[PDB]
């Protein structure tokens, strides 16, 4: 395994991101050496209107 | 009836609820106790 | 595609009265657009300038000042007929320009031979202040 | 005379190609992702700033910023 | 020419007066921002959005319109009403120059 | 007194608007008879406004020279000269209740928050639940300070920021 397990809750660290300092349940994580490869996915919406986005190893870090 | 208790559960039933009570209240406290200004 | 298709300017139009919305002064000086297409049988389609026109079975040719007019009407015979229009840029000094599918696949399916264009290799954000190039241009680049 | 630039995070979703009316963007075959494509930007003179793109990218942020400049005749949408 | 009706088509319940946005399809999905809240109360009475069957618009549209008139017709005989015990009519009537009408007594 | 300010029972102007305001449904008492119900109202009228005036001489308001009650706001002059209830008193018995509707609304936050679907709770609300907090919230400043001092009432830096 390369990542975080499959359902496991992620705290995000884009400065970039509307969901930032906030947790997100773990949906897939792609081992074939993509460079955003953690999908996460987040009850509350953003701007637009998605619940989900593909992050990074270094990016997400342990619950709270 | 079930659903009927959760329509007036509602947020502008329940909102109306709470008017005709605020507003009652302050009203009926004019009505006795007319114009206060100054507590005693 | 294989090859480019050289225009024919000398094709049917399709029955269309004629409206304002045509082209202006600025067709002849500058440039404008021609949009070609083979359809199997006569039918009504909704021009972008004006109203309705009766296409012909067989070859069609249209003239437009935008290219937007032209991908506008693309976008409607592709989704409601759905053909494959193919269409040109002229200019005034005679010279013709092949545009749209330029690899003769439209863009929304990829091909190999495609080179890519304006790709940066990092994150939104993480990117130089404006300070750092406070003196030319460009803080994206 | 307008600029576009897509960032690493593109996905491959097409939804930016499909939705720019003048032809501005198309799909390359790339290394980054699931789906093996990323965007491009070949001909931006044509390009007119309607923001169509930025509204369909599903990113957190956008993959792609279409950022306005210089102006001309076909930025303008000038029929005449 | 002929009448043509349809029996039984719709039950009748309050299990939708609590489902708020059951008519259209992305508001029966549920809240997520307070946007939703605005498009409830605008997209509510435009039938032709909701569906696209011309049959259903019509029935909506003649029984709504029922609707108006109810509310018209209790707000006409408010008037009747406030101007029967609540006003000057009969002193108006024997003097109607010097004394101005009243129906509203606060 | 304070301020230059007379009270309001030995002003003339504040006696002169009485006169005044009686004079004029005097006047308009004329009009009608004795035992109608117009009469029955505007004297009952006269009757509040007798009363309105001798109660606020009573309370030991200010009167100024344009002969209308002014009010006094900081505590120490308003303590010393008696004339508390006027505002600073009423500055106690707005934040009970103020506070009473943030401590009610923010237990129904959060406890709506630990179950599942809370954006339905908040358009179709507990009314059993929303009850029980609104007449368990009397004592709502112990409460404040119980949180405040246990540290469960403000969040650490998980919160989004923008740059
Ligand atoms: C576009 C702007 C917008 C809109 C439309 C809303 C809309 C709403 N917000 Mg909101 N909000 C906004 C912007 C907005 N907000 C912003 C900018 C902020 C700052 C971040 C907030 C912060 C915020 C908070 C913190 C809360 C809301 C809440 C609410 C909801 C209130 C429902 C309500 O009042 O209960 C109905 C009305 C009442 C007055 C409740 C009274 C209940 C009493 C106790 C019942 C007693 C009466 C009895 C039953 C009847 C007896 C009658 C008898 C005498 C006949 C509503 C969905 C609240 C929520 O989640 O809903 C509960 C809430 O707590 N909002
Ligand atoms: C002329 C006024 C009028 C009329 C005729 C209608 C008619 C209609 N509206 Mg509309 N509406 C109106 C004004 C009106 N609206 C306004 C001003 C708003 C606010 C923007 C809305 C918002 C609105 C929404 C959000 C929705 C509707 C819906 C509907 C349909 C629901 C019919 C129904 O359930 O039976 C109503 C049955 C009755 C018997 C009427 C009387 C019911 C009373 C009020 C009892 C309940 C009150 C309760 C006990 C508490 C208060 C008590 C007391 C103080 C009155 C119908 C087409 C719904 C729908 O499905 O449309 C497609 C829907 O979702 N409307
Ligand atoms: C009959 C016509 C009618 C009218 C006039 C309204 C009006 C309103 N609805 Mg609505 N609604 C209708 C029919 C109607 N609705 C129907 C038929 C349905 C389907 C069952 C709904 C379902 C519905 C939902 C699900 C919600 C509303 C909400 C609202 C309010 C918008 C939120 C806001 O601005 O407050 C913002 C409020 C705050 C930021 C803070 C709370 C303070 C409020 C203002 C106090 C309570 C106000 C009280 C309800 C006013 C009395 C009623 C008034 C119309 C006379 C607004 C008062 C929203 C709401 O929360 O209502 C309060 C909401 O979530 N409506
Ligand atoms: C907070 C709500 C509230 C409270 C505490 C009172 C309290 C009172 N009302 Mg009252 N009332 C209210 C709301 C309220 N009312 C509302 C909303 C209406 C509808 C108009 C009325 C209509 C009403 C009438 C018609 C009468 C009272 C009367 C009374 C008094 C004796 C019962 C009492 C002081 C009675 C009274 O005058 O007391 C002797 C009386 O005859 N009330
Ligand atoms: C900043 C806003 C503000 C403030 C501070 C006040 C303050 C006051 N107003 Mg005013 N008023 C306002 C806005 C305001 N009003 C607006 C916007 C209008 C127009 C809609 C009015 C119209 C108005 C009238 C017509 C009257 C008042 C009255 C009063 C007094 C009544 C006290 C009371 O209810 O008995 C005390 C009630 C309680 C202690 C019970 C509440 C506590 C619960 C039960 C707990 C008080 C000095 C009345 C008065 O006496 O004036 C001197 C009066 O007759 N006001
Ligand atoms: C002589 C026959 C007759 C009469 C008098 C009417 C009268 C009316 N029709 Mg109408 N209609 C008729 C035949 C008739 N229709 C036929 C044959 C058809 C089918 C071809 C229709 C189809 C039709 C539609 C689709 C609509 C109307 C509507 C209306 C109303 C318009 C509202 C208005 O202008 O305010 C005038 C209002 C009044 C004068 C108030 C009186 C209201 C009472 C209840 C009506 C009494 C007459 C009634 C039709 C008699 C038969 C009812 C009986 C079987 C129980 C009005 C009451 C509209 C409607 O329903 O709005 C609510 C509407 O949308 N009509
Ligand atoms: C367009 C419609 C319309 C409008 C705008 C009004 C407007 C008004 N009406 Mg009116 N009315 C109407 C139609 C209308 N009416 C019709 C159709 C009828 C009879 C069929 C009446 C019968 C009526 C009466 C009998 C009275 C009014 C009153 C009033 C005034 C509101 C005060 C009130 O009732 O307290 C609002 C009260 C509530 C919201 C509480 C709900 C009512 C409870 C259930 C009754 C409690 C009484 C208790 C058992 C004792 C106001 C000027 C009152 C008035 O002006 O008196 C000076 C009054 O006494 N109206
Ligand atoms: C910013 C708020 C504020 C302001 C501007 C004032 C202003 C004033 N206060 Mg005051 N006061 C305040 C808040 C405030 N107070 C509060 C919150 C309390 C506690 C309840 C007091 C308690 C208080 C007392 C007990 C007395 C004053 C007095 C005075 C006056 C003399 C100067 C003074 O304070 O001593 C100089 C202060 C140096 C730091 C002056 C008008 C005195 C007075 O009556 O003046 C004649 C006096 O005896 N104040
Ligand atoms: C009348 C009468 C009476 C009494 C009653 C009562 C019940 C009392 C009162 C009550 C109360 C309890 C009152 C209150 C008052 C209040 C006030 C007086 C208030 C005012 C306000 C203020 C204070 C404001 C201020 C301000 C400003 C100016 C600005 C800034 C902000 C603020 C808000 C702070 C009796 C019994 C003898 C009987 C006979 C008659
Ligand atoms: C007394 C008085 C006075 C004075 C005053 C002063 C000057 C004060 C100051 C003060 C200050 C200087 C302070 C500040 C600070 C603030 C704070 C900090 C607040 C608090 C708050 C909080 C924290 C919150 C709250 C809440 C909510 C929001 C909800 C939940 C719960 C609770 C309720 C708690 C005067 C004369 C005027 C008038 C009369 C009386
Ligand atoms: S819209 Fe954005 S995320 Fe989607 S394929 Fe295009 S560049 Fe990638
Ligand atoms: S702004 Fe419009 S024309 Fe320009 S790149 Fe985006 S979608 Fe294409």
């Amino acid at each position: 395994e390369i990542g975080p397990k499959r359902g496991s809750l992620v705290k995000v660290l884009r400065p970039e991101s509307y969901w930032y300092n906030q947790v997100g349940k773990v949906v897939s994580v792609d081992q074939s050496g993509i460079r955003y490869p953690v999908v996460v996915r987040f009850e509350n919406q953003n701007y637009a209107g998605v619940s989900t986005n593909n992050y990074a190893l270094d990016e997400i870090e342990e619950v709270k | 009836m079930k659903d009927f208790t959760t329509y007036l559960s509602t947020a502008p039933v329940v909102g109306l609820g709470w008017a005709i009570f605020t507003s009652g209240l302050l009203i009926e406290i004019n009505r006795f106790f007319p114009d206060p200004l100054v507590f005693s | 595609p294989w090859k480019q298709p050289e225009l024919d300017p000398d094709t049917p139009s399709p029955i269309f009265g004629g409206s304002t919305g045509g082209l202006l002064r600025k067709a002849q000086v500058e440039e404008f657009y021609v949009i070609t297409w083979e359809s199997p049988k006569e039918q009504i389609f909704e021009m972008p300038t004006g109203g309705a026109a009766i296409m012909r079975k067989g070859p069609n040719l249209l003239k437009f000042a935008r290219k937007e007019q032209c991908m506008a009407l693309t976008t409607q015979l592709r989704s409601k007929f759905r053909q494959t229009p193919c269409f040109y840029r002229v200019y005034a000094d005679g010279k013709v320009q092949y545009l749209h599918p330029k690899d003769g696949v439209y863009p929304e399916k990829v091909n190999a031979g495609r080179v890519g264009v304006n790709q940066n290799m990092r994150s939104i954000g993480k990117n130089v202040d404006p300070i750092k190039v406070v003196k030319f241009t460009g803080s994206e680049p | 005379a307008h600029v576009v630039k897509i960032y690493d995070t593109c996905i491959g979703c097409t939804q930016c190609v499909r939705a720019c009316p003048l032809d501005v963007l198309e799909m390359v075959p790339w290394d980054g992702c699931k789906a093996a494509q990323m965007a491009s930007s070949p001909r931006t003179e044509d390009c007119v700033g309607c923001k169509r793109c930025e509204t369909a990218c599903p990113t957190d942020f956008l993959s792609v910023r279409v950022y306005l400049g210089n102006e001309s005749t076909r930025s303008l949408g000038l029929a005449y | 020419v002929k009448i043509a009706v349809d029996r039984n088509p719709v039950e009748t319940n309050f299990e939708k007066w609590a489902k708020p946005g059951h008519f259209s399809r992305a508001l029966a999905k549920g809240p997520n921002t307070t946007t939703w809240i605005w498009n409830l109360h605008a997209d509510a009475h435009d039938f032709d959005n909701h569906t696209s069957d011309l049959e259903e618009i019509s029935r909506k549209v003649f029984s709504a319109h029922f609707g108006q008139l109810g509310i018209i017709l209790i707000w006409l005989s408010g008037m009747y009403f406030h101007g029967a015990r609540f006003s000057n009519y009969e002193g108006w009537l024997s003097d109607p120059t010097h004394i101005k009408p009243s129906a509203q007594v606060v | 007194d304070i301020a230059g300010l007379t009270p309001c029972s030995e002003s003339k102007a504040y006696n002169k608007l009485e006169r005044k305001e009686l004079k004029v449904l005097d006047k308009r008492l004329k009009q009608y008879e004795p035992g109608s119900a117009p009469y029955l109202a505007l004297q009952a009228t006269k009757e509040r406004t007798e009363n309105r005036f001798k109660t606020y001489a009573k309370q030991g308001l200010l009167c100024g020279n344009d002969g209308l009650p002014h009010l006094i706001s900081d505590p120490g002059l308003a303590l010393r000269f008696n004339h508390a209830g006027e505002v600073f008193i009423p500055t106690f018995g707005f934040l009970y209740v103020a506070g009473y509707i943030g401590h009610v609304g923010r237990q129904y936050i959060i406890l709506s928050k630990e179950d599942a679907k809370p954006t339905d709770k908040e358009i179709i609300l507990d009314v059993p639940l929303a009850l029980k907090l609104a007449f368990q919230g009397w004592a709502w400043p112990l409460a404040s300070i119980q949180e405040l001092r246990n540290g469960s009432l403000l969040e650490k830096d998980e919160n989004i920021t923008v740059s």
